[PDB]
């Protein structure tokens, strides 16, 4: 090893380590990517498309799931196979079945598809930072890899940057009766697949691992491939049972204190950092939907005489009202409810109705032409007399109101908020350390945390977030170097992969618990949260020392 | 036709026609419709009743004499909840709970029989009022009861048979000596019924005699609108297809390049637990203008159409001249010519028909709908003048006529 690392010391840092750095960055914008996809767009795909009321179906969350065996499947495989051929795999898949994906109907193989493309990606992470790793020197390995991570933030900023402009409607996964047009999940599907096509167009250049390689066997290769390397660099500046006992001597053998630890501190990272990124949208809706809520308007013993109504009334409830003679023409519905109501003779015409709901209603000589005021918006009526003309087909409401581009908006600012606070982990690591910074982050967001109880706003909101998310991108990248310099390079693969998987489960908890517990409270996830930072913080401390 | 009761309105006089001549007693409260005097009106008042007294050798007293009865009726739809198991009878020939009585209820006409002994028979006939379009609501029904003594009493509803049920237990009869023609025991205050053509036998009615009966009191040699009543010129007419009830008549571009086609659905009308129809009052409505100083339209008469666009009238017409068979039909402030059909060949009716014809009396052909493009505009085919040879549901010229009415609830637009 002491041969490799001086000959790995005199290529240096060139051109070279710079194209396999944007080749793989590519990898890892392609797993921010289905981070987005998976928790802020199937979450919002299933919401009804007839109610401006809809809360996120999570159904979706199985695909992380699937996740974690990729990251266990082909994550330990690439330590017996290689780590070129394993990546090329597991992205070359994820890409088909995505594509594939693409051109679905129905929203049951749509999610096998997904499900699917998780269990291709979810082995992309270890395996581009264990690749990357045997590459860099070894002095100058804290900063490139940690720049490495930035990649991973800014898939999901792009992700969410390019969502709100195709699909701000949500609504868009359970319809499968619409025509052939409304197809912007389509094309959205289609676009989200281009990193990863831009990195297996570009992975064919790339050439393996030399560490590896070495290890291998056929020493001639890893001479040849440093000396490409070398003179690049020169020019610039002129079987499984085998894995399941790899996966074993990573847990129960020699390393078992320091992968215990480990795993605590990832599962610790990705339960909070995973919970709060979801909380923070359903928080700021929650309060949206509060604010709403409280200017109800209550109508009580109402007499309406030869109205006629042309504008639209939103937010209101009318009991025991009694509109005789009424006319409604080209209006809109907007959340009101009608109860113990006695209409007389009311004409209703072209009414766009959301929310909207009839009940105990006594309904007497009434036309309702064309209309969208279906049956199953009438609970518990009499009619008398009354009719039903031809109505519109289809579900209509005013999107401009009711959309989501509150919520990858908030998203895309999340993520935006730890680009200044990344490049003061970058030029850092190699002077505090890969242990204090781990520790000083996660206590320092745990503060930030039990700060947030003092803030109900949408702009302390969306500080807070800012501010977590700021001081939270540090811990995660001292967190990847310090596990991806422990384990040789026989386990290394392995070792993160199963890390990787456990970090996948720790957020389908986050993702469940804290997006569960809106409305309910607001102290026990932000205690829990911060409960479970503090822990990590202070276990993180309980590693060897690299350095 | 040689009956025993033949109640007929001849010379503003309600009287027996038959040789025994019983008497007639009529109501204050009893109208009578002025375009056809026999066709009677009955509510639910006091003096809105008629009697009949028989004459004592036609008194119906004996336990094997078989005998019948027909009638037309008409029934209007039922509103309100109250007249739910509420049945009124209609009919009244019982003395000392002993004869034979014709009621209703909601959605049912009734036919009892009881004897001395206080045996009771009932054979009933039932129609929804939960239907698209329904043949027994608010229209025209010829309703004949036939009992045999000895093995079953039958009731045919237009002219086919509908029910039966045994009498043959049935002892001694001894039936009232007055007819009562009045409502009776109806808690709805406003239920009215029309009746017309009753007619009775002292014998069994087989199944061709009342198929005969059914014919003669058809009266085939006038059209007929919806409800079954007749056909008169200048009065607005909505449209129904028959081969697609679910489809109205609509106009565009009035002019000669305009055109007329047909869309849907029709729409619905309903009272919860009540009744759920489809809408009848829709569509641009027809009117026939005469081309007899009567204001009724009978067969084989040419007159003109008017389509009401806007409460302003256009006239039906077609130019022949266009290619293929149809002549895509139009609205003009030519063609016009319409022969209104109602009996076929010989014998054979396929419901009210328009033919139109040019000016110089070439057959164009029968009014129907056809499918040119994605719009079914009415056309004049001669596609249809050759279908009816097989006496089938033409599927096409058979038009429907439905005026206003208030026996069917609906208000127009
Ligand atoms: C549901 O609808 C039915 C019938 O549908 C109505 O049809 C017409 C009549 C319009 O009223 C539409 O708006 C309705 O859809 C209703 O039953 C009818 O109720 C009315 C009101 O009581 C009854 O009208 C009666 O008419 C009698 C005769 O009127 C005479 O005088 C007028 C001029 O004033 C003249 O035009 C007419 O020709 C007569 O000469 C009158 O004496 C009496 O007082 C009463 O007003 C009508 O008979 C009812 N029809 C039936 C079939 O029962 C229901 O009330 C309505 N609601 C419910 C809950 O069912
Ligand atoms: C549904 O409403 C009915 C009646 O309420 C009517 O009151 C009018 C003033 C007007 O607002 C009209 O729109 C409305 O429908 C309720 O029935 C009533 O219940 C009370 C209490 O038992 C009785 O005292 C009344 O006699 C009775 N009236 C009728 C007409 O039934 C009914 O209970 C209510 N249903 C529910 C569960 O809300
Ligand atoms: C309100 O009603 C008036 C009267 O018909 C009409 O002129 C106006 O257009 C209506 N308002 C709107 C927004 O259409």
């Amino acid at each position: 090893a002491h041969q490799y690392e001086t000959i790995m010391d005199e290529c240096g840092h060139g051109r070279f380590q710079w194209i396999l750095f944007f080749v793989l960055g590519l990898a890892l914008m392609a797993d921010g990517v289905e981070v987005f996809v998976v928790s802020f767009a199937l979450p919002s795909a299933e919401k009804d498309m007839c109610l401006s009321s809809s809360k996120k179906g999570m159904l979706g969350m199985i695909v992380y799931l699937g996740m974690m065996a990729g990251a266990f499947i082909l994550g330990g495989l690439a330590d017996k196979l290689g780590r070129k051929r394993v990546l090329s795999m597991s992205l070359a898949v994820n890409a088909s079945f995505a594509s594939l994906s693409s051109f679905v109907q129905g929203y049951g193989a749509f999610l096998f598809c997904r499900l699917i493309s998780g269990i291709g990606i979810g082995g992309a992470l270890p395996i581009v930072f264990a690749y990357f790793s045997e590459f860099l020197s070894r002095e100058k390995r804290g900063e490139h890899l940690s720049w490495l991570g930035i990649f991973w933030m800014t898939g999901g900023l792009y992700a969410s940057a390019m969502a709100w402009s195709i699909i701000p409607h949500y609504g868009w996964g359970f319809s499968m009766g619409t025509n052939y047009h409304f197809h912007s999940w389509r094309v959205f599907v289609i676009v989200c697949a281009l990193p990863c096509t831009v990195s297996m167009v570009a992975l064919k250049f790339m050439p393996e691992s030399p560490r590896f390689l070495l290890e291998m066997g056929k020493h001639d290769e890893a001479w040849m491939i440093l000396k490409q390397v070398h003179d690049t660099n020169m020019r610039a500046k002129g079987i499984f049972k085998q894995v399941w006992d790899n996966a074993l001597y990573c847990v129960m053998g020699p390393y078992r204190m320091n992968t215990l630890i480990l795993a605590v501190v990832w599962f610790a990272m990705a339960f909070s950092y995973y919970g709060l990124t979801v909380w923070f949208p359903d928080m700021i809706r929650y309060f949206q939907d509060e604010e709403y809520k409280s200017k109800m308007k209550v109508f009580f013993g109402e007499h309406v005489y030869g109205a006629t109504i042309n504008f639209t009334m939103e937010n209101q409830i009318h009991q025991h009202g009694k509109l005789v003679n009424d006319k409604f023409t080209r209006m809109y519905f907007k959340h009101v409810l009608f109860e113990d109501t006695f209409f007389d003779e009311c004409y209703f015409e072209d009414v766009t109705s959301t929310d909207t709901y009839f009940k105990n209603c006594t309904i007497e000589s009434t036309i309702f032409y064309n209309t969208d005021l279906y049956e199953h918006k009438f609970i518990n009526c009499r009619f008398i007399n009354s009719t039903f003309l031809e109505q519109k087909e289809g579900c209509h409401m005013d999107l401009e109101q009711d959309n989501d581009f509150l919520i990858y908006l908030v998203s895309f600012l999340g993520s935006l908020s730890v680009l200044p606070g990344n490049i003061i982990s970058a030029l850092l690591m190699d002077r505090i350390g890969r242990l204090k910074m781990i520790g000083g982050s996660m206590l320092i967001s745990a503060v930030c945390c039990f700060f947030l109880f003092f803030g109900n706003s949408e702009s302390a909101m969306i500080g807070w977030q800012c501010l977590f998310c700021g001081t939270s991108i540090a811990a995660w990248n001292a967190l990847d170097v310090i596990t991806v310099e422990l384990y040789p390079t026989n386990q290394r693969a392995t070792a993160f992969g199963i890390l990787n998987g456990l970090c996948k489960f720790g957020a389908i908890l986050g993702n469940t618990i804290f997006a569960s517990f809106v409305g309910i409270t607001k102290v026990v996830p932000i205690l829990l949260a911060a409960a479970s930072l503090v822990g990590g913080g202070l276990i993180a401390l309980r590693l060897p020392e690299t350095r | 036709n040689t009956s025993i009761l033949n109640l007929r309105y001849e010379s503003n006089h309600l009287i027996d026609l038959s040789r025994y001549a019983s008497k007639i007693n009529i109501g204050s409260k009893v109208n009578f419709d002025p375009i056809d005097k026999n066709q009677i009106q009955l509510f639910n008042l006091e003096s809105s009743k008629i009697e009949v007294i028989l004459k004592n050798a036609i008194v119906y007293n004996s336990m094997y004499e078989n005998f019948s009865t027909s009638f037309w009726i008409r029934i209007p739809k039922y509103f309100n909840s109250i007249s739910l198991n509420n049945e009124y009878t209609i009919i009244n020939c019982m003395e000392n709970n002993s004869g034979w009585k014709v009621s209703l209820n909601y959605g049912e006409i009734i036919w009892t029989l009881q004897d001395t002994q206080e045996i009771k028979q009932r054979v009933v006939f039932k129609y929804s009022q939960m239907i698209n379009i329904s043949d027994y609501i608010n229209r025209w029904i010829f309703v004949t009861i036939t009992n045999n003594r000895l093995n079953n009493s039958k009731i045919y509803i237009n002219g086919r048979l509908i029910d039966q049920k045994p009498i043959s237990n049935l002892g001694n009869i001894h039936a009232s000596n007055n007819i009562m023609f009045k409502l009776d025991g109806c808690r709805d205050t406003h239920r009215y019924i029309w009746i017309k053509y009753f007619n009775l036998f002292d014998k069994e009615l087989n199944e061709k005699e009342i198929k005969d009966l059914y014919d003669n009191q058809s009266n085939s040699g006038i059209l007929k609108d919806f409800w079954g009543d007749y056909l008169q010129y200048d009065k607005p007419y909505y449209m129904l297809n028959l081969y697609d009830p679910n489809k109205y008549v609509d106009v565009n571009n009035v002019g000669i390049r305009g055109y007329m086609y047909l869309k849907g659905p029709r729409g619905s009308v309903m009272t919860t637990n009540i009744y759920l129809n489809s809408s009848l009052y829709r569509g641009t409505k027809f009117i026939i203008k005469k081309y007899n100083k009567d204001n009724i339209v009978r067969n084989n008469d040419r007159v003109y159409i008017n389509v009401v666009v806007k409460n302003k009238e256009y006239r039906l017409a077609t130019n022949a001249s266009q290619a293929g068979v149809e002549k895509i039909l139009s609205a003009l402030e030519l063609s016009q010519v319409v022969v209104m059909k109602s009996k076929n060949d010989q014998g054979i009716t396929n419901k009210c028909k328009m033919n139109l014809q040019d000016n110089n009396g070439n057959d164009i052909g029968f009014i129907g709908f056809h499918q040119f493009n994605n719009i079914a505009k009415l056309v004049a085919s001669n596609w249809y003048n050759r279908q009816i040879e097989r006496s089938s549901r033409t599927l096409g010229c058979s038009w429907e006529f439905i005026p206003v009415d208030d026996g069917w609830g609906e208000r127009p637009l």
